[PDB]
């Protein structure tokens, strides 16, 4: 076997690890979570949630704007369930895409139904007399996130 | 070309249209044929009867699911 | 990870001098590196209105 | 120092700008797109 | 054993998935900088300006040291010291300082 | 981006496209009961 | 215009909802008049709606001020301090009754252009990123071309 | 019957009170501030439409940055975060990416793993080999 | 005084010299909750004050109102308490020392393992920084700590 620069590849050989010991070094890992989560290591928890076609980095005791009026009145408190992340200074839960209803409750609290300050639409076209002007005032929806609790259910 | 695209429903782009396989639907799909995708309407559970009608989906590979989101 | 906000802001804006040698080095493959580093393109902090920005030294 | 004489893409000289090899695999993507509309619309 | 990132640097990221399929999980604890990595503080403390004849002059001579530039060295040297331009340290007009905010948005 | 793979394994071109993503009702009430559903 | 106008960051004042929700619109007074016909709508919703109002809403206080004047008005005064002036001058019913609610919902700061849509205090968990922190020691702390 | 105009003072002030951060004659004469202000209302509009793909291209430029640092490239990255399934946007990305280092780092690594157990898998040539991180999640 | 501005106290406050100097403004809070004492139980006035004080420290750590000026020393006698003997500084990163922007980290180090590490201009306000991270991770209050409890118990 000569030595050929393009007779090797211009990259680093990979190996991979076995699929049952991988198995097994899963269960460990997802069982040390476990026990972590039981016994409520945990100092601050945040998310990152899906609502209203957007997606927020969401940590707890903190305000989002939504852009859209909502249909609830205020000061009700909600509850959202698609958290496609949440985590801590020790461990992160990924979503695929989405992760389940019994693994993290996180509630957030209606403080204002409110509109936007007014913005200027404006279509100008050259010397054909064309100006469209108009004002766009959006309802919003400000919310104050709560608590983001995970319960320790985890296969 | 542009009055084919109107009459056969093709107005908006990217939304899929169900036509029959019959060859005066299919004539003027061979006038238009360089505008559009074309793909088999595939039924793995039949068709949809009443009861279903609302629960259907159309999944982008060409199949109608007749029960979506059970529960 | 819990830190004042004059050091904590000092730490993230914080200016390092970066090492290059150009010996047997082509000019446009060391420049497409020098310029990433003199922009801070490197940094997840990167704003065109901010000060972000790295020394590079090449000998 | 090189002109283009007139407008660049009208006239007896044009602008000699060539072909590219994204616009080359989009035209193959194109192509057997419709080659398999034209198999669907065959029975 | 087996990581696709080294874990010399930030956490030691171990991944797993769950045995029912639908969640990612993974354990990533900080690496501490080691005390065989790290170099000592360097101590620098020395008084040249103490006379044994008079203390009183002694801490009047350290703080005797003041000088005064024009404008141009001042705009050279400050543009050597801090590697930036000279066109940052010139001032600015009336119209231009007029209309910076006196009372600017804070966060936090 | 990714459109492709997405298709090849059945899903669509978007991810806003009838995914589970999109057809569940992204709040609900503290206390359990259903919210009013979406216009779109 | 944002160069135009001022700005302000997404703020919640005395950190609303937090621990409770607390209704911070304070009072509300209607300056109309019995004889104008521009005063018809406050007229109206002063006898339907302003009852069941102030059942559904026990916080706020309701003024209402028949006086002569052309101009029908309500000023809505919040716990922030702020006033805002409101003009329901030959409105419908339903009208005046989803201004007073859009009045009731609102926490009273200043409606100018919000920077940014989120507000968070401590956003650092598990660290915040410098350009150490990806970059692996070296043994001895040494630099790249000092030798011990 | 003659009819003047009384408010023309308001009218004026209606279209300079948007004008008074100008520089020139543009902030006090009328025929020069209405010509002003309607080119400032179009580029309010058009790059209030380009503030969008400027933020992203931001994000991008942010993830790559954060990406690179750990010694992945930004499309293996973003196609390799796709094949596991995980759907975040490009801001919530540079989000993680600033504010989050370790996390981001097992999205690295976790993109990593799947760029070589992708290209284990094309090299191996078969359908038998399924990893641990190519199977695919059904909806429930 | 801004809890009680925000809440209005003064425009219900009985007073000359309306702006309510800050001493009766003070007063005046702390008699509306002692009123809550008398009207409700003291369970009630814990959950009031609870949702109306210890909401103001959001975003705020512990040493701008500890206001402590020898972290090194402090934290030499929270370790004797612990029974720890001496921290050691040492320089662990650095960028920059003849420059006009010098950045400096110094770690603590006790019985060689590291607790705490702090960014500084120069090395003396790094130490004293990594001082203040120590005492932070000793007493709890982090950037990383438990958000408090709102809830109904
Ligand atoms: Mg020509
Ligand atoms: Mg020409
Ligand atoms: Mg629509
Ligand atoms: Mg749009």
């Amino acid at each position: 076997v000569p030595k050929t620069s393009l007779g090797s590849p211009p990259w680093p050989d990979i190996v991979l690890p076995d699929p049952v010991e991988e198995t097994r070094h899963h269960a460990e890992v997802v069982g040390q979570v476990n026990e972590l989560i039981a016994a409520g290591r945990y100092g601050r928890l945040f998310a990152v949630v899906h609502f209203a076609g957007h997606q927020w980095k969401v940590t707890a005791e903190d305000l989002i704007l939504i852009e859209n009026e909502l249909d609830v009145a205020c000061g009700e408190r909600i509850r959202l369930e698609k958290v496609l992340l949440v985590g801590a200074d020790n461990f992160t839960l990924l979503g695929k895409p989405l992760l389940g209803k019994e693994l993290v409750r996180v509630e957030a609290t209606v403080i204002e139904k409110t509109e936007s300050w007014p913005k200027i639409n404006m279509k100008f076209q050259k010397r054909k007399n064309y100006q469209r002007k108009r004002i766009t005032v959006n309802p919003q929806t400000v919310l104050r996130i709560n608590s983001i609790e995970i319960a320790p259910c985890l296969c | 070309e542009k009055d084919i695209i109107k009459m056969l429903g093709l107005e908006k782009a990217h939304t899929p249209q169900v036509h029959k396989n019959i060859p005066s639907v299919n004539a003027k799909l061979k006038v238009v044929k360089h505008l559009i995708r074309i793909k088999p309407l595939k039924l793995p559970q039949g068709l949809p009867t009443e009861e279903d009608m609302a629960n259907t989906c159309l999944k982008s590979n060409g199949e109608l699911v007749v029960r979506w989101l059970l529960n | 990870s819990s830190f004042s906000k004059a050091p904590q802001q000092w730490a993230t804006f914080a200016r390092v001098w970066y090492l290059l040698d150009g010996k047997m080095q082509p000019p446009g493959k060391l420049a497409a590196m020098a310029s990433v580093k003199l922009q801070g393109l490197h940094k997840p902090v990167y704003h065109q209105l901010s000060d972000c920005g790295d020394h590079v030294v090449i000998m | 120092r090189n002109r283009i004489p007139g407008r660049q893409w009208i006239g007896k000289h044009r602008r000699p700008r060539p072909v590219s090899a994204q616009a080359k695999q989009n035209m193959i993507r194109r192509l057997e797109t419709e080659a398999e509309n034209q198999y669907w619309l065959s029975r | 054993t087996y990581s696709s990132l080294p874990d010399d640097y930030n956490c030691k990221v171990e991944l797993a998935l769950t045995s029912d399929g639908r969640t990612i999980v993974c354990y990533h604890p900080s690496v501490d900088i080691p005390y065989e990595h790290t170099k000592p503080i360097p101590r620098p403390d020395p008084v040249h300006n103490i006379e044994e004849t008079h203390d009183l002059v002694l801490k009047t001579r350290l703080e005797e040291k003041g000088e005064h530039l024009e404008q141009g060295p001042m705009i050279e040297q400050l543009s050597k010291m801090f590697f930036t331009t000279k066109h940052r340290w010139y001032p600015r007009g009336q119209y231009h300082r007029r209309r910076r905010k006196p009372n600017p948005p804070k966060d936090r | 981006a990714g459109s492709q793979w997405r298709l090849q394994q059945g899903f669509a071109a978007n991810p806003s496209g009838y995914g589970p993503l999109t057809e569940l009702p992204d709040w609900s009430y503290a206390d359990g009961r259903p919210a009013p559903p979406m216009k779109g | 215009t944002a160069r135009g106008t001022a700005s302000r960051f997404l703020t919640s004042v005395l950190h609303n909802g937090l621990g409770r929700y607390v209704q911070q619109l304070q009072r509300l007074s209607f300056s109309l008049s019995r004889d104008a016909p521009s005063s018809r709508g406050a007229r109206e919703f002063v006898e339907r709606e302003v009852t069941d109002f102030a059942r559904r809403n026990p916080g706020v206080v309701i003024y209402v001020n028949p006086r002569p004047c052309c101009v029908p008005r309500v000023v809505a005064e919040y716990l922030n301090g702020a006033v805002r002036e409101e003009s329901i001058h030959c409105k419908s019913v339903e009208e005046i009754a989803a201004l007073v609610q859009k009045l009731a919902d609102q926490s009273g700061l200043d409606v100018i252009r919000i920077r940014k849509p989120f507000h968070t205090d401590s956003p650092s968990i598990q660290g915040q990123w410098h350009p150490f922190t990806n970059k692996p020691t070296t043994l001895g702390g040494l630099r790249p071309r000092e030798v011990q | 019957l003659r009819s003047r105009v009384t408010d023309r003072y308001w009218r004026v002030q209606e279209v300079l009170k948007h004008a008074r951060h100008f520089r020139g004659r543009k902030n006090r004469c009328y025929r020069l501030a209405v010509r002003a202000v309607t080119r400032a209302f179009v580029k309010c509009t058009r790059a209030r439409r380009l503030k969008k793909r400027s933020l992203r291209t931001l994000w991008i430029n942010r993830i790559t940055a954060a990406s690179q640092e750990h010694g992945l490239k930004y499309p293996a990255f973003i196609i390799n975060l796709i094949k596991c399934q995980v759907e975040l946007n490009r801001k919530v990305l540079a989000d993680l990416a600033i504010y989050e280092p370790k996390t981001f780092k097992s999205l690295a690594a976790l993109a990593k793993r799947r760029r070589e157990e992708g290209f284990a898998a094309a090299l191996g040539d078969g359908k038998e080999p399924d990893g641990i991180f190519s199977r695919v999640v059904q909806h429930r | 005084c801004h809890v009680a501005r925000n809440l209005a106290v003064e425009q219900l406050a009985l007073s000359a010299e309306f702006p309510v100097p800050p001493p009766v403004l003070r007063q005046t809070f702390f008699a509306v909750i002692g009123a809550l004492l008398q009207s409700s139980g003291p369970e009630r006035t814990a959950l009031f004050i609870r949702d109306f004080l210890i909401t103001q420290m959001t975003g705020k750590e512990l040493f701008e109102m500890w206001t402590i000026t020898n972290p090194m020393g402090l934290l030499v006698e929270e370790l004797k308490k612990r029974k720890i003997s001496a921290p050691e500084s040492r320089l662990t990163r650095q960028s920059g020392s003849t420059t006009a922007l010098p950045v400096y980290f110094v770690g603590l180090y006790c019985d060689r393992k590291l607790i705490a590490e702090g960014p500084g201009e120069t090395v003396l306000v790094a130490e004293e920084e990594a001082a203040r991270v120590a005492l932070r991770k000793l007493f709890g209050f982090t950037e990383n700590r438990r958000p408090w409890d709102y809830s109904k118990p």
